[PDB]
């Protein structure tokens, strides 16, 4: 059934899964027309698709061109994401392929049930969790490939960097949604968080600062810090 | 005008015949049905004033063959038989004619409602649904499951009704996944008209005898059945003209015939406000959704 709280560690068990979250899909800005009215246009997008127990994040870029003469895009946009998933599924080996693919918005149950038809033993599983996986485009290099692309493009990333020698799949899991869930209350906080020591830099292969393991615990301490004051700053308390 | 004779009534049970039923006490003198029109299928059913688990009946055709009913004390049940001895047989119903031991179908002269609830419903589909070959008529109970309910267990007892699935590969074509599955009008008119059904009148007379079982005997599967024949009809965008004219008709008539009191639960909330108010034929059930609204309006 649903993923959340109770069943969490099954996320870094031995059984290959894949969350898929089709946020970024379809993003659009809105402006008002030389008439007076609205529009939107859209700008490119990506699906998120991640491995938690590896880290190996696979970024399909949505590029705008996809949209051109379609109609009810945000309709359209989770079936695109739906028939990506598929085949990158059919392109991996067999012995690569997820057992089970949890999506982030329940939406995206039917689309991606009927594009796996092919693969009945491939359980499409909602969760109970609110993860913050939209704030992805908040990582730079994550946004930077994705608005410099001219054309559908994949573009594989470890969203671990090289955690998973010192750490657990567990902690680095809780370490990468740590840092999601800051960036998407307060991304300028966050981010100056992430950068305010010029002394750690970001390796070019890798997408956050090379933090030793005692400035790591400080890091998460101040995005936890982060989280809560923005929750008192947005309810008073 | 065909007559189904009863040999007695050994125990208290009410007995349906169509859309009427009678109440027979224990070992009264009764000894059948006359005056059964013919050209209609036709459904004689039962529930015993004991245990009014478990209705049943049987389907069957006066043009068919000399059928009576029949208590067996061992099975604990009215068994439908078929009579050979062709002057055995009128013998036997002109003297329960002449005692008066037989009721009248009581049919109004003015009322269509039993053609209008069976119009496409033929014996020779029924027996297909029903497999018992070594009979002319069709035995159904409360209890039976169906084919599709069996995959998700005695074989020998199903009510294999053509299965409908909207999240599977006969429904959806690769490559037309999101049109097909928002757009059911392949599956419709290709996979099921024109594949399996052959014609709009098969897949009608499945509708409606799914239709009768679900109210006749609360048969849970035979009700899936007619909900999923209705809803893949109105989830398509391009359906024949005739068929949209000719669903309203029929489901007018089997939502007047449905009893108020039984509509909470042979009636499924999301596939009516679907169809009426969301599908694509929306606008195309005058009939049906002004009497639904009139009628379950708490429903909707
Ligand atoms: N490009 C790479 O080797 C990544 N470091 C690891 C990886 C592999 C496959 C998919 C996503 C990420």
């Amino acid at each position: 059934g649903a993923m959340n709280s109770s069943n969490y560690a099954e996320l870094f068990n031995n059984d290959i899964k894949l969350f898929v979250d089709d946020t970024n899909v379809y993003r659009v800005t809105v402006h008002k027309t030389f008439e007076g009215n609205v529009a939107t246009k859209a700008i490119n997008g990506c699906i998120f698709t991640l491995n938690p127990k590896t880290g190996h994040l696979f970024l399909k870029i949505i590029h705008t061109s996809v949209w051109a003469g379609q109609k009810r895009l945000s309709q359209l946009a989770k079936w695109k994401t739906a028939e990506e998933v598929s085949a990158l599924v059919r392109s991996l080996p067999k012995e690569e392929q997820p057992k089970q693919i949890i999506v982030t918005r329940k939406a995206m149950l039917d689309p991606l049930e009927v594009h796996m038809l092919d693969f009945p033993n491939i359980a499409i599983r909602p969760t109970e969790l609110r993860l913050p996986f939209s704030a992805a485009m908040s990582i730079d290099k994550l946004s930077d490939v994705v608005m410099k692309a001219t054309e559908p493009q994949m573009v594989l990333f470890n969203i671990y960097d090289d955690w998973l020698d010192r750490i657990s799949s567990y902690t680095a899991f809780s370490r990468l949604t740590l840092l999601l869930r800051a960036l998407k209350t307060n991304e300028e906080s966050a981010k100056m968080i992430l950068l305010s020591d010029p002394t750690i830099t970001i390796k070019s292969y890798h997408l956050w600062p090379s933090f030793t393991d005692e400035q790591w615990i400080t890091i998460e301490s101040q995005m936890r810090d982060l989280i809560l004051t923005e929750y008192g700053r947005k309810y008073n308390v | 005008m065909n007559t189904v004779p009863f040999t007695s009534a050994p125990i208290e049970v009410t007995i349906g015949i169509d859309q009427y039923s009678f109440n027979v006490k224990e070992n009264q003198p009764f000894h059948g049905i006359k005056d059964i029109p013919i050209g209609h299928v036709h459904v004689i059913h039962f529930q015993h004033a004991d245990n009014s688990s478990m209705r049943y009946g049987y389907w069957f055709d006066c043009r068919m063959g000399n059928f009576y009913i029949q208590y067996d004390p061992k099975d604990g049940l009215y068994k439908m038989m078929e009579e050979r001895d062709g002057a055995k047989f009128e013998n036997i119903v002109h003297n329960f004619k002449e005692r008066q031991m037989m009721v009248s179908y009581p049919k109004i002269d003015e009322d269509d409602t039993w053609y209008n609830l069976t119009e496409f419903v033929q014996m020779d589909k029924i027996r297909k649904i029903v497999r018992k070959d070594e009979n002319q008529f069709s035995y159904v109970d409360s209890s039976m499951t169906t084919v599709q309910e069996n995959e998700l267990s005695d074989p020998a007892h199903s009510l294999n009704y053509t299965v409908i699935n909207f999240k599977s590969r006969e429904a959806i074509r690769p490559g037309h996944e999101m049109e097909d599955f928002l757009d059911k009008s392949y599956y419709l008119n290709t996979v099921m008209l024109q594949g399996i059904f052959k014609n709009s009148s098969n897949y009608f007379g499945e509708l409606q005898f799914a239709f009768l079982n679900a109210m006749f005997f609360g048969n849970y599967g035979s009700s899936l059945q007619w909900h999923a024949m209705i809803e893949l009809i109105c989830s398509s965008a391009t359906v024949p003209k005739h068929m949209l004219d000719k669903l309203d008709e029929i489901l007018y008539y089997q939502i007047k015939t449905l009893p108020e009191q039984y509509s909470d639960i042979l009636l499924n909330e999301r596939v009516w406000n679907i169809c009426l108010y969301s599908s694509f034929q929306k606008n195309s059930l005058h009939n049906t959704e002004k009497i639904m609204e009139n009628k379950y309006p708490e429903l909707l």
